[PDB]
C-alpha cells in the first residue's frame, strides 16, 4: 500500500513534527479561556487582512461538538476540522452507548489521542493545532477546561492562552486572576476576557469575539454592545487619576 | 403477503401525434385494505416522464437512482436526457437488479425536443426492453389492460382524443378490479404544456 | 403486535401508541415505552418486534443528531422521513431485516405545518391524515371516513381516538389496555395525561 | 425454571431456584444462577445457561475495563446497553437468552432492566422471568407494594419460587434468596423445599385457603 | 531503498509551513483571475480566460465554470486539470444529499467536504495536493446566497466579495470602496466589469479574455436561474454598461 | 559511504557480505558469555548471568521452549524474545502435528529463512542475537549454534558471547575426555563450570551468578538456577 | 534521508539510544520496594500560579494490584497502559486470578518493539520505539511485592529500588544504603521524601508531589495529597533537629 | 445426510473429597455393537494435579483434551513456570468450549482435582459450554444409573437411618479413601450388568496431596 | 458432503508376540461393478509401517500423493539416521490423522477408514486406527468395513489381550491372517481374488509379498444345493 516514515525520532528526544507542529500554532489565531464557578469564556480576537466578509457566512472559531461542549484552537483551520469530525462522531458514540453525552476528561483524553498515533505511526505526520476543550460533564455545574498539544499532552489549566502572543496575555492572567476567587460573577469573567484581547488586536471592537458556555446547552455570544460596554469601561480604568 | 401486489397498481401508456399520454392509479393497499387515495406512481426528471408500478419501496428506490444517474449526466453533459437515452440506462440498471429482489414493472414517456417524435417504451419484472409504439400496459391488470388497449385504441389521435381513450380504456379495465380503485390520475403530455385531469372513480 | 394509530388534525399531530404489554391475564408491565423522542420536534412510534425497536431507533437518534449540530439547523421533518425510509430499504434486502413499522410525526417549525408519515417496514413511505396498522384499519377507517372530516380541533381528535380503541378492544380480541396518547405540535411534544375520554 | 426480582423500599430482592436432577429424583439441590457480573451487580442465568455463564462474565470485564480506564462507576443503564447492541449481531447464531441485569446504583437507584435476544431493554420495576413465570407473578402481584419491610420482603420472594416450583416440575430442589443493597448483595439462606412446602400450605392460604 | 527515493517533502518545515502547499498557493497567482461579488439578488461570477487565440472557439464558455449543481456553480482559477479530479468528486457530493434527504445541499458542508480531501493529501499518501482555487456561487433558504472560496491548503471561508488569480490585492483595494450595503443583480454586473477592465494585464479590455454567469431570481422557473453568458453574451453587456471600449 | 551500506538491508558491499551483518555478529559478543557441551547423550548449558546492579536481580535468559527443548541467548534480549516465540511455535506444531520431539537441524534451518526474508525488506532486520539451542530427541542429544545470519553449525562445543576462544580452546583440550563421559549428568555439570572460568578474566564467578540447564537420556528439560548451582562449584 | 534498519556499529539501534536521552529530558521518578508495600513517587511540579497540579496526575492504574510511575514523554505511555489494562482485563476473564507483574512487563515489552516500515513476519503499528520508560509495582501471591523497570528498548529487569529520570544517579546512590527488608511501609515513604526534596529544584509540597502505595490488604491506592502532605510537615521537623 | 457425529461409549465418575479427590472412568470404545477397544483411556493427567476427561464421542474429547495440554504448556512457558488450578483451567475450558458450539462438540466434560485450598473440586461441563461447580458427577451413558445410588452413599441426600427417616438421618461427614474406591468400584460393576457401554477396565485416577496415584481394577468381558 | 460413488474394502490386521501382520485385497470397486483391479490399498510407507486405506478411492489417491510427500520431507532436513528420526509409524498416523480431522469439521470429509501398521524401530508394535468419524483406538486386532464385522471376530480368538499375545508366534499368526481373508471373499464378493500380504517383522523389518490369490479353496457348498431362488413352473 504505503507505511513509510514521515515521523523520525529526534537525537533531541523531542520528535521533528511536534517541535514544527507548535510553530503552526503560533502563526495562527490567538484564543484564551477563563473559567469562573458558573462559566467558561473563550475568547477570540479576528484578524481579516482585508474584511469584505461577513461574520454570519465565515466559520466561527469557536465549534460546538454538542450544544453543552466546545472546542476552541490557534493554529491551522485545515487541521482542526478534521480534530471537529472525529470528536462529533465520538460524541454520539457515547451518547448512544452509556446513554448519556459525554464527560469532558474523555474527549480530551481523545483529541489527544488522535494526536498522539499520528506521531507514533508511519505515513501519517500530526496536526499543526492547539486546542482549549471545555464544557460540563453530567449532572454537573464546574467547569472543565483542559488544553491539548500535538505532543498529545493535556493537562488541566484555571487560566490559559495559546496562539499569537501568548507570553503578554499569560502574564496578564497572572495579575489579574485570583485562586481563592475564581470570579462568581459573568460580567468579570467577560471582563477580563476582554482586557487581555484588547491588547493585542490593535483596533476594533467587534473584532472581539466571546463565547459563554454556561450549564445545561446555553451556549451563547453576546452581542456588540455588549462587548463595547466593557471596553468604554478599560479606558475609563486606564485614565484613572487621584 | 404478496411480491408486488400489496399495494397493487396500473400504468397505462398511448402514442398520438405530439403527444403521448400516461396515466395511473393512486392507491396504496395494505393487502386487499385500501388504506390511500393518494401516491403518485409516475415522476419525471425534466420532459421524460417515468412510471413504474409495483411495489412502492422499490418503486421509490428506482426513482431516486434514476434521478441520480441523470442529475449527474444532466451536469456533465449541460442538458437534459433523450427518452432514447434514457431507455437505455433503465435497461442497465434493471439487469444490474435482476440479481437483486426488486418487482417492477416501468415504463418510459415523453417526447423527444430535437427530434420530434413522440416516444414510449416499456419495461418488465426481468427488465427487457420492449420497442413499440402504440400503447404498452403494465401493472396487476395487465392482462385485462391489454385486451382493452388493443381494441380501444385506434392509430394517430389528436391529445383530446387520446384524453377520451386513455380514460375510459382505464377506468372500465379498473372498475373489475378492487386492487386499483382509491382514485387515479391521467397525464396528457406535449412537451410545451402538460394538462392533469383527475378521474372520479370506483373504491371499495 | 402493538397497534400504534395517527391523526392528523389542523393544528397538531396526534399519535396514539399502546400503554401496556399483557402477558395472558394480567399485565405484567402497564408502563410499557412505543415511542422515543428523536428531535425536539421530532417524534417518533414503532411497534414490531420490541428489541428490533430500540436498536433502529437509537441508531437513527445518533445518526440524526450528528447531523443536526453539524449542519447548524435540526433537520426537517420530510428529511428526517426520507433518511428513515432509505435506512429501511437496504435492511429489507439484507439477511436480516428491520422489522418494526413507524409512524412519525413531526412539525414542520420553520414554516409552521403540521405533517404525518407512516412507514412500512418493507420501507413503505405515505402521507395520510389518518392511518393504522394491521387488522385495526378494517374497522376504524369506517369510523374515521364517516365521524371525521378535516379541519377539527385537537380536542375532537382525542375523543375520536378513544372510540377508535374501544371498538378494538371490544370487537377484535387483541388485548394492550389503551394507548397513552402523545401531541406533536408547534409547541413541540406533549403527553396528555388522560385517557378518560381522550 | 423461574427467577424472578422486585423493587421495594429496601432495594431489590432476588429469588432464584436451583436444582439438578437426575430422572426426576432430585439428584442435588444446589447450584448458582446468579451470575457475579461484579459486586455491586447481578445478572441471572436462564434461558441459556452458557450464553449467560460466557457473557456475563464478558460483560464483567468491560465493566472493570471502564472503572479503571474512567475511574468511574459503569451504570446498570449503560452495562445493559452495550451488550444488548451486541447481542443483536449474534442473534441467529444459537444464541439465547432472558435475563434481568440488576443493579443498584446512587444515581439511578434499584434499576432492573429486562435483556432478552433481541436488542430488547426494558423498564419496569417488577419482573418475572422463565415458565412457571405467570403463577409466580400472580402470587406477587396480589402481595406487592413498595411500602413492604425487608423480612416480609424475602419470604414473598422465596413462596413465590415455592408456588411455581409445585405446579412446574423444573424448579424446585430449594430455593436461594439474595437482598441487593447498594454495597453489594447479602445472602439471605438457601431453604429446603420440603421443609418450607409444609409451613407455607398453613400460613400462606393462598391457593390454600380451603387446604389442598 | 525504498525510503533512499523518498524525500520526504510532504512535512511541516522548520518554518512550519508546508512546502507544496505554499508552491500551490503561487500557482493559482499565475493563471487566470476570478472574482465573485454576492449580492443579495444574485451572484455574478467571472473568470478571465488567458491566451486566447481566434483559433481558439469562442463557442465554450463552461470551461472554468462549471455547474457542480442545479442551484450551486464555481469559477476555477487554477488548472483544468486539478480541478476536474475535485468537480466529478463534488457533482457526487451533491447527489448524495439529494437522495438521502430530498433536498438540496447546503454550500458549507459541500466546500468542507473539498478542503478535508486537499489537507488529507498532504498529510497521508506521499501525494501532492491540488494547484486549484474555487469560487463557490451557491443559494440556501436558511441563509439566502452564500459565497465561498476553498484553496490549496485545505483552509476556506466566506466571503461577501472575493478575487483569487492574478493581481487580487489591487481589484480588492478598488472592490472595498466601490462596495455599498445596497445591492441589486444589474448593479453588480456594472460593478464587476468596471474592476475586470482595470485588473487586465493586457491593454483595455475585451468580451473574450473574459468568461461570464449571474444568478437571478427565475427566467423559467420559480427561482434560482443560473445563466453563462457565451463570449457573444458578454460583447453585447461589455456596451450596455457603457465600457464600450 | 559507511551510511550507504548501513542504512540500507537490501544490499551487498565487495567484501562479499554486508556491513550490518558484521554489526550484527558483533552485537553476539555483546552478550554475556555462555558455553555449550554435550558428549550426543546429554547435553549442557552453563551461562553466566550477569545482572545491572546490587538492587536490580536477574532474569531469565534460558527459555523452557519444551520440556525437551530450550535455549540460552547472547546478545540483545528484544531480538532473543522474537526468536524463541518462534521456536516454541515450532516445538508445539512438531508435536501436534509429526509426534516429533524436533531435531536441532530442523529447526535450525526453518528460524534462518525467517531471518532471511527480513533482509528481503526495508524495515525488517536481522535479530542481532545468537542461540545454542539444545534438545533430547531419538539421534540423542545435540547443540546447534544459530546465528542471526542463518548460519547453522553443529559443534560438540562451542561459546557464545564476550571471550568464546577461552571456553572453546579448553574445549577442543577437553574434547576427547568429556566425549567418553558418557551417561553422566554430574560429570558433565562439572565440566561446563570448569569451562565458563577460562572465559572468565575480568569477571567473578559466584553462586547467584552462575546458572546451569540440562536435557540428557534421562532427564527432560531441567533448570537448575540461583542457590541451586552451589554444589557444582 | 534515515531509515529505522540502522544500526551502529556497535550493533545497538540508533533510535533505542536516543529514547534514553528522552527520559533523562524527564523528571525524576522513584520508586523503591520493602517488605511490605511498594512506594512510588513522582514530582507533578508546578511551574505556575494559574496552573491546575491538583487536579493532574502521572501515577497511573493499571489494574487492581498494579500501578506505575512514569517519566519521559508521557502520551506515549497512554498507549502502553491501554495496551497493559486490555491484557489485565483479559487475564482476569481467562483464570479468574491476578496477573502477574512479570507476565505483564514482557507482554507490554514485546509492542515497545514493532517499530519499522514493515516485514514479512511481523505486524509494524508504530515507526518509533516510545520515548517512555515505566516503573511497574505490583503485587500477586506467588513472589509478593515487587519492582520492574520496563525499558522503550524491551528489556526487563527485575529491582527492588530503582528511579528514572533526569536525576536518577544521584537518587539511586542513596537508595542503595536506605534500602532494607526491614523497613516499614510507613518508612519507605518517608525515605522516599528526603530524597525528592534534593532531587527537586523547588519546595517540596503536595501541591508538586503525590505518593501511591501498593498494599495486599487493599491494592493499589494512590495516596491523599493531604496525607502525605502531613509526612511532609515529620519530615522537615525531625531534619532541621538533627542541625 | 452427513454426520460426523456418531456415538462411542464411556463412563466417567467425578468425587469430590475434602482432601482427596479421584476421577474414574472405563476404558471401553464401541461404535454400535462393535467393540473399538477393550482398552482405550478415556481418562488423562493434564498434570499439575489436573486430571481431565472428555466423555461422549471420542473425537471431539481427544481433539478437545490436546488442545487444553497445549494451554498447559503455553501457560508454564509465558508466565515463567505458574501452575494452573482446576478452576484456571476450567475457565480455559469453557471458553474453549462456547468457542466452538458454533460447530458443535457432543461431549460430557469433567475436570477434577484439589485447590489450592486443599479441599476437592470437581466441575463439569455441557456440550454447548457453561460450567458449574460439583461435588460430585457421574458423566457418560451410565450417568443416570450410577446417580441415583451415589447420592445415597456419597452425598447422603435421600439417604436416611430407619427411625422417621426425616429427622433421623445416616449424616454427611468426612470420607476414607478407600471405602470410596470400594463404592467406584461397585458402581462400575453394576454399570457393567446394565450397560454395554461400559466394559473391560476401569483406570481411577487418584489425586491425593502426595502427588497422583493410579489404580486399575478389572471388569467383566464379553 | 459427499456421496460415495466408489469403494474398496477390507483390511484386516493383528499383533503376534514380534511383531504385525496387515493384509487387503487390491480393489477398485464402482458399485457392484469391479471395476479397477490394480488399485493398491496397502501403500508401504518406508519399510516398517504400512498404510492400510479402505473406503472412497477418490479420497484415496489425494491421500496417496500426500503419503509419498511425508516420505519426502523427512528426507528434507535430516540426511541421515532417517530410520531413527523418520518413517515412524507414530508420525505417519499422526500426520494423516490431523488431515482427516480437519476435513471432516469442515464438511468436505475424507472418506476413508484407515489403519497404520507397523513395528517401530523406537519401541515396540504398533497398531492404531482413524476413521471420516474422526475416532481412533488401539486394540491388538483392528479391521475396517465389512472386515470389522466379520473378520475381526476370529482374529480376537488369536490376541485380545496381553496374556493372548506370547500364545501367538509367526506361523500362527500367519495361518490367521490366510484363513481370513479367505472368509472375506467368499461371504462379500467386493473382495477381490488378488491380494497383497505384508509381515512387519521386529527382526526382519518388511517383507511384502505381492499378487497373491485366495486358495484353498471353499467349493463344498456346491454339494449341499437343493435351491435357494431356483423357479419351478
Amino acid at each position: 500500500g504505503y507505511d513509510r516514515a514521515l515521523s523520525i525520532f529526534s537525537p533531541d528526544g523531542h520528535i521533528f513534527q511536534v517541535e514544527y507542529a507548535l510553530e503552526a500554532v503560533k502563526r495562527g489565531t490567538c484564543a484564551v479561556g477563563v473559567k469562573g464557578k458558573n462559566c467558561v469564556v473563550l475568547g477570540c480576537e479576528r484578524r481579516s487582512t482585508l474584511k469584505l466578509q461577513d461574520t454570519r457566512i465565515t466559520p466561527s472559531k469557536v465549534s460546538k461538538i454538542d450544544s453543552h461542549v466546545v472546542l476552541s484552537f490557534s493554529g491551522l483551520n485545515a487541521d482542526s476540522r478534521i480534530l471537529i469530525e472525529k470528536a462529533r462522531v465520538e460524541a454520539q458514540s457515547h451518547r448512544l452507548t452509556l446513554e448519556d453525552p459525554v464527560t469532558v476528561e474523555y474527549l480530551t483524553r481523545y483529541v489527544a489521542g488522535v494526536q498522539q498515533r499520528y506521531t507514533q505511526s508511519g505515513g501519517v505526520r500530526p496536526f499543526g493545532v492547539s486546542t482549549l476543550i471545555a464544557g460540563f460533564d453530567p449532572r454537573d455545574d464546574e467547569p472543565k477546561l483542559y488544553q491539548t498539544e500535538p505532543s498529545g499532552i493535556y493537562s488541566s489549566w484555571s487560566a490559559q492562552t495559546i496562539g499569537r502572543n501568548s507570553k503578554t496575555v499569560r502574564e496578564f492572567l497572572e495579575k489579574n486572576y485570583d485562586r481563592k476567587e475564581p470570579p462568581a460573577t459573568v460580567e468579570e469573567c467577560v471582563k477580563l476576557t476582554v482586557r487581555s484581547l484588547l491588547e493585542v488586536v490593535q483596533t476594533g471592537a467587534k473584532n472581539i469575539e466571546i463565547t459563554v458556555v454556561k450549564p445545561d446547552s446555553d451556549i451563547v455570544a453576546l452581542s456588540s454592545e455588549e462587548i463595547n460596554q466593557y471596553v468604554t469601561q478599560i479606558e475609563q480604568e486606564k485614565q484613572e487619576q487621584q | 403477503s404478496d411480491p408486488s401486489s400489496i399495494n397493487g397498481g396500473i400504468v397505462v401508456a398511448m402514442t398520438g401525434k405530439d403527444c403521448v399520454a400516461i396515466a395511473c392509479d393512486l392507491r396504496l393497499g395494505s393487502q386487499s385494505l385500501g388504506v390511500s387515495n393518494k401516491f403518485e406512481k409516475i415522476f419525471h426528471y425534466g420532459h421524460v416522464f417515468l412510471g413504474i408500478t409495483g411495489l412502492a419501496t422499490d418503486v421509490t428506490t428506482l426513482n431516486e437512482m434514476f434521478r441520480y444517474k441523470t442529475n449527474l449526466y444532466k451536469l456533465k453533459e449541460e442538458r437534459a436526457i433523450e427518452p432514447e437515452t434514457f431507455t437505455q440506462l433503465v435497461s442497465s440498471s434493471l439487469y444490474e437488479r435482476r440479481f437483486g429482489p426488486y418487482f417492477v414493472g416501468p415504463v418510459v414517456a415523453g417526447i423527444n425536443s430535437k427530434s420530434g417524435k413522440p416516444f414510449i417504451a416499456g419495461f418488465d419484472l426481468i427488465g427487457c426492453i420492449d420497442e413499440a409504439k402504440d400503447f404498452i400496459v403494465s401493472g396487476t391488470a395487465s392482462d385485462q389492460l391489454f385486451g382493452m388497449c388493443e381494441s380501444l385504441y385506434e392509430p394517430n389521435l389528436e391529445p383530446e382524443d387520446l384524453f377520451e381513450t386513455i380514460s375510459q380504456a382505464l377506468l372500465n379495465a379498473a372498475d373489475r378490479d378492487a386492487l386499483s380503485g382509491w382514485g387515479a390520475v391521467v397525464y396528457i403530455i406535449k412537451k410545451d404544456e402538460v394538462v392533469k385531469r383527475y378521474l372520479k372513480m370506483r373504491q371499495d | 403486535m402493538d397497534i400504534i394509530l395517527g391523526i392528523r388534525v389542523q393544528d397538531s399531530v396526534i399519535l396514539a401508541s399502546s400503554k401496556a404489554v399483557t402477558r395472558g391475564i394480567s399485565v405484567l408491565k402497564d408502563s410499557d415505552d412505543k415511542t422515543r423522542q428523536l428531535s425536539p420536534h421530532t417524534l417518533m412510534s414503532f411497534a414490531g418486534e420490541a428489541g428490533d425497536t430500540v436498536q433502529f431507533a437509537e441508531y437513527i437518534q445518533a445518526n440524526i443528531q450528528l447531523y443536526s449540530i453539524r449542519e447548524d439547523y435540526e433537520l426537517s421533518p420530510q428529511a428526517v422521513s426520507s433518511f428513515v425510509r432509505q435506512e429501511l430499504a437496504k435492511s429489507i434486502r439484507s439477511r436480516r431485516p428491520y422489522q418494526v413499522n413507524v409512524l412519525i410525526g413531526g412539525y414542520d417549525k420553520k414554516k409552521n405545518k403540521p405533517e404525518l408519515y407512516q412507514i412500512d417496514y418493507l420501507g413503505t413511505k405515505v402521507e395520510l391524515p389518518y392511518g393504522a396498522h394491521g387488522y385495526s384499519g378494517f374497522y376504524t377507517f369506517s369510523l374515521l371516513d364517516h365521524h371525521y372530516r378535516p379541519d377539527m380541533t385537537t380536542e375532537e381528535g382525542l375523543d375520536l381516538l378513544k372510540l377508535c380503541v374501544q371498538e378494538l378492544e371490544k370487537r377484535m380480541p387483541m388485548d394492550f389496555k389503551g394507548v397513552i396518547v402523545k401531541i406533536v405540535d408547534k409547541d413541540g411534544i406533549r403527553q396528555v395525561d388522560d385517557f378518560q375520554a381522550q | 425454571t423461574t427467577t424472578l426480582a422486585f423493587r421495594f423500599q429496601g432495594g431489590i430482592i432476588v429469588a432464584v431456584d436451583s436444582r439438578a436432577t437426575a430422572g426426576n429424583w432430585v439428584a442435588s439441590q444446589t447450584v448458582k444462577r446468579v451470575i457475579e457480573i461484579n459486586p455491586f451487580l447481578l445478572g441471572t442465568m436462564a434461558g441459556g445457561a452458557a450464553d449467560c455463564q460466557f457473557w456475563e462474565t464478558w460483560l464483567g470485564s468491560q465493566c472493570r475495563l471502564h472503572e479503571l480506564r474512567e475511574k468511574e462507576r459503569i451504570s446498570v443503564a449503560a452495562a445493559s446497553k452495550i451488550l444488548s447492541n451486541l447481542v443483536y449481531q449474534y442473534k441467529g447464531a444459537g444464541l439465547s437468552m432472558g435475563t434481568m441485569i440488576c443493579g443498584y446504583t446512587r444515581k439511578e437507584g434499584p434499576t432492573i432492566y429486562y435483556v432478552d435476544s433481541d436488542g430488547t431493554r426494558l423498564k419496569g420495576d417488577i419482573f418475572c422471568v422463565g415458565s412457571g413465570q405467570t403463577f409466580a407473578y400472580g402470587v406477587l402481584d396480589s402481595n406487592y407494594k413498595w411500602d413492604l419491610s425487608v423480612e416480609d420482603a424475602l419470604y414473598l420472594g422465596k413462596r413465590s419460587i415455592l408456588a411455581a416450583a409445585h405446579r412446574d416440575a423444573y424448579s424446585g430442589g430449594s430455593v436461594n434468596l439474595y437482598h441487593v443493597t447498594e454495597d453489594g448483595w447479602i445472602y439471605h439462606g438457601n431453604h429446603d423445599v420440603g421443609e418450607l412446602f409444609w409451613k407455607v400450605k398453613e400460613e400462606e392460604g393462598s391457593f390454600n385457603n380451603v387446604i389442598g | 531503498g525504498s525510503r533512499r527515493y523518498d524525500s520526504r517533502t510532504t512535512i511541516f518545515s522548520p518554518e512550519g509551513r508546508l512546502y507544496q502547499v505554499e508552491y500551490a498557493l503561487e500557482s493559482i497567482s499565475h493563471a487566470g483571475t476570478a472574482i465573485g461579488i454576492m449580492a443579495s439578488d444574485g451572484i455574478v461570477l467571472a473568470a478571465e480566460r488567458k491566451v486566447t487565440s481566434t483559433l481558439l472557439e469562442q463557442d465554450t464558455s463552461t470551461e472554468k465554470l462549471y455547474k457542480l449543481n442545479d442551484k450551486i456553480a464555481v469559477a476555477v482559477a487554477g488548472l483544468t486539470a486539478d480541478a476536474e479530479i475535485l468537480i466529478n468528486t463534488a457533482r457526487i457530493h451533491a447527489q448524495n444529499y439529494l437522495k438521502t434527504y430530498n433536498e438540496d445541499i447546503p454550500v458549507e458542508i459541500l466546500v468542507r467536504r473539498l478542503s478535508d480531501i486537499k489537507q488529507g493529501y498532504t498529510q497521508h499518501g506521499g501525494l501532492r495536493p491540488f494547484g486549484v482555487s474555487f469560487i463557490y456561487a451557491g443559494y440556501d433558504d436558511r441563509y439566502g446566497y452564500q459565497l465561498y472560496t476553498s484553496n490549496p491548503s485545505g483552509n476556506y471561508t466566506g466571503w461577501k466579495a472575493i478575487s483569487v488569480g492574478a493581481n487580487t490585492s489591487a481589484a480588492q483595494t478598488l472592490l472595498q470602496m466601490d462596495y455599498k450595503d445596497d445591492m441589486k443583480v444589474d448593479d453588480a454586473i456594472e460593478l464587476a466589469l468596471k474592476t475586470l477592465s482595470k485588473t487586465t494585464d493586457s491593454s483595455a479590455l475585451t468580451y473574450d479574455r473574459l468568461e461570464f454567469a449571474t444568478i437571478r431570481k427565475g427566467a423559467n422557473d420559480g427561482e434560482v436561474y443560473q445563466k453563462i453568458f457565451k463570449p457573444q453574451e458578454i460583447k453585447d453587456i461589455l456596451v450596455k454598461t457603457g465600457i464600450t471600449k | 559511504f559507511r551510511n550507504n551500506y548501513d542504512g540500507d538491508t537490501v544490499t551487498f558491499s565487495p567484501t562479499g557480505r554486508l556491513f550490518q551483518v558484521e554489526y550484527a555478529l558483533e552485537a553476539i559478543k555483546q552478550g554475556s558469555v555462555t558455553v555449550g557441551l554435550r558428549s550426543n547423550t546429554h547435553a549442557v548449558l552453563v551461562a553466566l548471568k550477569r545482572n545491572a546492579d546490587e538492587l536490580s536481580s536477574y532474569q531469565k535468559k534460558i527459555i523452557k521452549c519444551d520440556e525437551h527443548m530450550g535455549l540460552s541467548l547472547a546478545g540483545l534480549a528484544p531480538d532473543a524474545r522474537v526468536l524463541s516465540n518462534y521456536l516454541r511455535q515450532q516445538c508445539n506444531y512438531s508435536s501436534l502435528v509429526f509426534n516429533r520431539k524436533l531435531a536441532v537441524e530442523r529447526a535450525g534451518h526453518l528460524l534462518c529463512d525467517k531471518a532471511q526474508k527480513n533482509t528481503q525488506s526495508y524495515g525488517g532486520r536481522p535479530y542481532g542475537v545468537g542461540l545454542l539451542i539444545i534438545g533430547y530427541d531419538k539421534s540423542g542429544a545435540h547443540l546447534l549454534e544459530f546465528q542471526p545470519s542463518g548460519n547453522v553449525t553443529e559443534l560438540y562445543g562451542t561459546a557464545i558471547g564476550a571471550r568464546s576462544q577461552g571456553a572453546k580452546t579448553y574445549l577442543e583440550r577437553t574434547l576427547d575426555t568429556f566425549i567418553k563421559i558418557d551417561g553422566n549428568p554430574d560429570e558433565l555439570i562439572k565440566a561446563g563450570v570448569e569451562a565458563i572460568s577460562q572465559s572468565l578474566r575480568d569477571e567473578s564467578l559466584t553462586v547467584d551468578n552462575l546458572s546451569i540447564a540440562i536435557v540428557g537420556k534421562d532427564t527432560p528439560f531441567t533448570i537448575y538456577d540461583g542457590e541451586a548451582v552451589a554444589k557444582y562449584i | 534521508d534515515r531509515g529505522v534498519s540502522t544500526f551502529s556499529p556497535e550493533g545497538r539501534l540508533f533510535q533505542v539510544e536516543y529514547s534514553l536521552e528522552a527520559i533523562k529530558l524527564g523528571s525524576t521518578a522513584i520508586g523503591i520496594a520493602t517488605k511490605e508495600g511498594v512506594v512510588l513517587g513522582v514530582e507533578k511540579r508546578a511551574t505556575s500560579p494559574l496552573l491546575e497540579s491538583d487536579s493532574i496526575e502521572k501515577i497511573v492504574e493499571i489494574d487492581r494490584h498494579i500501578g506505575c510511575a512514569m517519566s519521559g514523554l508521557t502520551a506515549d505511555a497512554r498507549s502502553m497502559i491501554e495496551h497493559a489494562r486490555t491484557a489485565a482485563v483479559t487475564h482476569n476473564l481467562y483464570y479468574d486470578e491476578d496477573i502477574n507483574v512479570e507476565s505483564l512487563t514482557q507482554s507490554v515489552c514485546d509492542l515497545a518493539l514493532r517499530f519499522g516500515e514493515g516485514a514479512s513476519g511481523e505486524e509494524r503499528l508504530m515507526s518509533r520505539p516510545f520515548g517512555v520508560a515505566l516503573l511497574i509495582a505490583g503485587h500477586d501471591a506467588d513472589d509478593g511485592y515487587q519492582l520492574f523497570h520496563a525499558e522503550p528498548s524491551g528489556t526487563f529487569y527485575r529491582y527492588n529500588a530503582k528511579a528514572i529520570g533526569s536525576g536518577s544517579e544521584g537518587a539511586q546512590a542513596e537508595l542503595l544504603n536506605e534500602w532494607h527488608s526491614s523497613l516499614t511501609l510507613k518508612e519507605a515513604e518517608l525515605l522516599v521524601l528526603k530524597i525528592l526534596k534534593q532531587v527537586m529544584e523547588e519546595k517540596l509540597d503536595e501541591n508538586n508531589a503525590q505518593l501511591s502505595c501498593i498494599t495486599k490488604q487493599d491494592g493499589f491506592k494512590i495516596y491523599d495529597n493531604e496525607k502525605t502532605a502531613e509526612l511532609i510537615k515529620e519530615l522537615k521537623e525531625k531534619e532541621a533537629a538533627e542541625s | 445426510q452427513f454426520n460426523p457425529y456418531g456415538d462411542n461409549g464411556g463412563t466417567i465418575l467425578g468425587i469430590a473429597g475434602e482432601d482427596f479427590a479421584v476421577l474414574a472412568g472405563d476404558t471401553r470404545n464401541i461404535t454400535d455393537y462393535s467393540i473399538n477397544s477393550r482398552y482405550e483411556p478415556k481418562v488423562f493427567d493434564c498434570g499439575d494435579n489436573i486430571v481431565m476427561s472428555a466423555n461422549g464421542f471420542a473425537a471431539d474429547g481427544d481433539a478437545l483434551v490436546k488442545r487444553f495440554k497445549n494451554s498447559v504448556k503455553w501457560y508454564h512457558f509465558d508466565h515463567n513456570d505458574k501452575k494452573l488450578s482446576i478452576n484456571s483451567a476450567a475457565r480455559n475450558i469453557q471458553h474453549l468450549l462456547y468457542g466452538k458450539r458454533f460447530f458443535p462438540y457432543y461431549v460430557h466434560t469433567i475436570i477434577a482435582g484439589l485447590d489450592e485450598d486443599g479441599k476437592g473440586a470437581v466441575y463439569s461441563f455441557d456440550p454447548v459450554g457453561s460450567y458449574e461447580r460439583e461435588q460430585c458427577r457421574a458423566g457418560g451413558a451410565a450417568a443416570s444409573l450410577i446417580m441415583p445410588f451415589l447420592d445415597n452413599q456419597v452425598n447422603f441426600k435421600n439417604q436416611y437411618e430407619p427411625g422417621t427417616n426425616g429427622k433421623v438421618k445416616k449424616p454427611l461427614k468426612y470420607l476414607s479413601v478407600e471405602e470410596v474406591i470400594k463404592l467406584v468400584r461397585d458402581s462400575f460393576t453394576s454399570a457393567t450388568e446394565r450397560h454395554i457401554q461400559v466394559g473391560d477396565g476401569l483406570e481411577i485416577l487418584i489425586v491425593t496431596k502426595d502427588g497422583v496415584r493410579k489404580e486399575f481394577y478389572e471388569l467383566k468381558r464379553d | 458432503t459427499q456421496q460415495p460413488i466408489v469403494t474398496g474394502t477390507s483390511v484386516i490386521s493383528m499383533k503376534y508376540d514380534n511383531g504385525v501382520i496387515i493384509a487387503a485385497d487390491n480393489l477398485g470397486s464402482y458399485g457392484s461393478l469391479l471395476r479397477f483391479n490394480g488399485v493398491e490399498r496397502l501403500i508401504p510407507v518406508g519399510d516398517n509401517t504400512v498404510v492400510g486405506i479402505s473406503g472412497d478411492i477418490s479420497d484415496m489417491q489425494h491421500i496417496e500423493r500426500l503419503l509419498k510427500d511425508l516420505v519426502t520431507e523427512n528426507a528434507y532436513d535430516n540426511p541421515l539416521a532417517d530410520a531413527e528420526e523418520a518413517l515412524e509409524p507414530s508420525y505417519i498416523f499422526e500426520y494423516l490423522a490431523t488431515v482427516m480431522y480437519q476435513r471432516r469439521s469442515k464438511m468436505n470429509p475424507l472418506w476413508n477408514a484407515i489403519i497404520v501398521a507397523g513395528v517401530q524401530s523406537n519401541g515396540d508394535q504398533f497398531l492404531r486406527y482413524v476413521n471420516l468419524l474422526g475416532v481412533t483406538y488401539s486394540s491388538p486386532t483392528l479391521a475396517t468395513g465389512f472386515g470389522a464385522h466379520m473378520a475381526n471376530p476370529l482374529l480376537r480368538k488369536v490376541v485380545d489381550r496381553e496374556s493372548d499375545i506370547p500364545k501367538t508366534t509367526v506361523q500362527v499368526a500367519e495361518e490367521a491372517i490366510v484363513n481370513a481373508m479367505r472368509v472375506l471373499y467368499y461371504r462379500d464378493a467386493r473382495s477381490s481374488r488378488n491380494f497383497s500380504l505384508a509381515i512387519i517383522d521386529k527382526n526382519t523389518g518388511l517383507t511384502f509379498k505381492k499378487n497373491l490369490q485366495v486358495e484353498n479353496m471353499k467349493w463344498d457348498f456346491a454339494k449341499d444345493i437343493k435351491g435357494y431362488g431356483t423357479q419351478k413352473i
